[PDB]
């Protein structure tokens, strides 16, 4: 029935973190 | 095959993933006055934010007989050689298509959003390129240039560092002469002078977005916007099966994470 | 809550919306379908997308929904637009293929198969009894095989 | 012409007369044939031999033409006597297959295909349209997807 | 007389051969969207051309 | 009869200019070659194997 | 000098007159301005209300 794999599992969580930028 | 060549930066990230996720901490909070001995009211906190993209999977095949590859090495064609690069040729130009208008389905209707036709804020030009002024050719790209960094409040990181307009469009830059009255430089000779960090590039892709051509500034960094091709081409061992050979090949492909909404601008028509 | 039925008399069968890949078969991926299409299930082709059966005049029936064994751990969905998203809709057309059934159906081996027209949790089921409300006669498939329960291995002669 | 299409902004879709073999494929190859036999085009059985469509009332349609890929430079046709000689007429008889769709048609996926049952070089067409002059059923055949310029992956369903 | 000093290369190795024929190899189809277990429908070949100037 | 064809008689494609060349402005001359050239590179898609260099 | 980066941007891409030069604005600034270098912040955007240079 459904699947095997869990559905967090099938999503990739980026490594990379993206701060946050403001004006200069 | 101009994308690869756009500056954006491709990341081969979320490997058999069918969607990729990223993850935005903002600092939120002030420093505050405070004496010599008193107990601050200035706290420094975070929050964040989280942006979810897809994975699609595109899967192609090729085929050949013995009587096949035999017959056509009498023209020195190396049907498994032809075949594999044929198949690498048209996974370049599908991540170009990829890259620029994104992925539409065999019916008709399309599904991801590339660079070219993703929803940045697009305004419409006065007329075609070809109708319009050599100053006012220059004041629509330039128009486009500036308020894209307005819109990112001219962060040197959100900036729009490059822009793709179509091949049609760009080549009349190059050549409509800006003003008579001053020289024959051009249009584009003269963007390129006041406009030293942007680089100019070019596509045929750009010459019917939505029914209309469309140029568009976009920051080539990062932070800003990748190129998410997270299975590259991958191409299967050769299957024989009596003297039929097999191959198929597969690549897992997002469409153009666009990191930041307003990282592009669009000029609808010229 | 808790794992359901901790332990199981028998090994349960084949799932509903399985395909055999020894004889000859056939799953072919369309891109566009409908959210929520049931696994294991007959699914028809409507204004160029694949979708769940429902009381239509004569619907084109394109096959059974595969199951995919990698895919969203859940009931058998395809979704759209989720965690669990679900690219393209996998229908099997050809070769045998595992269908839930009504579970008033009781077939057998070479029986037409109908499938189930109706606006409600049973479209796409197969069953035998063509007098059963919404049984449209599905062209040239037959009951193979009682897999598991309510889920029968049936085999489509001709593409569908 | 020479060299027709200098550059394309895109690759050339598939041509007509060529077999996906990822799924059940069968092409047969028929040892006696008709002189002019394009490829790509829906052919017949007839007298023992394979033949172009044309004033015939009912042929029994064999399939599409295979495509010889390292065939003859030219026109998509099979030749009797010639330098440009093909000892027998491969033909694509079941799964999905690449046919030359008719200038004027504009079908749809399962579509019921249509073969034009002329004596023209218009003769073995694929379309769509039934109320289209000397057109008969491809009985257990549709269309599946717009590959190239007319040309139409088509799906055999039975061994045609 | 300009047709020499138009920047046309000349070509003069056919000799006396009735014809020159030229032959041009594409690459032809496409990708296409597939599932996690389907069979292909998108294939891609390898096709040709030719044109003869008498 | 023509028999073959040449550069000027070529079934490339033709676009009538607006006025002739004895009276249209320099500003206009200019615009009209460059038309010219740049469709005849848009007519390639841009590729400078193709590209009018004449 | 400290603008707006909206009239930064528009003193560096508007030309000063296309009969001239494409000499924009912020150029004819830089060359007759030669002891004074143009800054921008995005501060300067809207203090008391309306856009300030200073």
């Amino acid at each position: 029935e459904g699947g095997i794999i869990l559905a967090r599992n099938l999503e990739h969580v980026s490594s990379e973190i993206f701060t946050q930028e403001f004006a200069g | 095959l101009t994308f690869l060549q756009g500056g954006i930066v491709v990341n081969n990230e979320g490997g058999y993933a069918t969607s990729v996720t990223k993850l935005k901490l903002k600092a939120e909070g002030g420093f505050r006055e405070s004496g010599n001995d008193t107990n601050t009211t200035g706290k420094i906190t975070l929050s964040g934010e989280s942006d979810s993209i897809p994975v699609f999977t595109l899967e192609g095949e090729s085929d050949w007989s013995e009587i096949e590859l035999k017959q056509a090495e009498l023209q020195n064609v190396n049907l498994p050689s032809r075949y594999f690069e044929a198949h690498a040729e048209l996974y370049n130009r599908k991540i170009d298509e990829l890259g620029y208008l994104g992925q539409t389905r065999t019916d008709g209707t399309q599904k991801t959003l590339g660079l070219l036709n993703y929803g940045f804020v697009a305004s419409g030009a006065g007329d075609t390129a070809a109708n319009l002024s050599g100053d006012n050719l220059y004041q629509a790209i330039a128009d486009l240039i500036t308020d894209q960094w307005a819109g990112v409040f001219n962060v040197e990181t959100y900036k729009a560092d490059r822009v793709v307009m179509p091949d049609t469009v760009y080549n009349i830059c190059a050549k409509k002469i800006l003003n008579s009255n001053g020289s024959e430089m051009s249009v584009l000779r003269a963007l390129m002078t006041n406009f030293p960090t942007v680089t100019f590039g070019l596509t045929t892709k750009a010459r019917d977005v939505g029914g209309t051509s469309r140029t568009t500034a976009y920051s080539s960094n990062r932070r800003a916007m990748q190129m998410r091709i997270p299975t590259p081409l991958n191409v299967s061992s050769v299957d024989q099966r009596g003297f039929k050979y097999y191959v198929e090949s597969y690549f897992g492909v997002a469409g153009l994470d666009v990191i930041e909404d307003t990282a592009g601008r669009h000029l609808t028509g010229l | 809550m808790a794992f359901n039925n901790a332990v199981l008399q028998e090994v349960s069968d084949l799932p509903a919306g399985e395909v055999i890949k020894a004889s000859p078969h056939n799953v072919s991926a369309f891109e566009v379908f409908q959210n929520g299409l049931i696994e294991g299930r007959f699914v028809k082709f409507d204004a160029g997308s694949i979708d769940i059966l429902d009381a239509s005049a004569t619907p084109t029936i394109a096959g059974i929904a595969k199951r995919k064994v990698t895919g969203e751990i859940g009931p058998g969905v395809y979704s759209t637009s989720g965690i669990e998203i679900d690219q393209v809709a996998e229908v099997i057309n050809f070769g045998f293929a595992t269908v839930t059934v009504q579970d008033a159906a009781a077939p057998s081996k070479y029986d037409p198969v109908y499938a189930i027209n109706l606006d409600s949790a049973e479209a796409g089921k197969a069953t035998e009894n063509s007098g059963a409300t919404g049984a449209l006669a599905v062209a040239d498939c037959v009951f193979w095989e009682q897999k598991a329960a309510n889920v029968w291995l049936v085999r489509m002669n001709k593409f569908l």
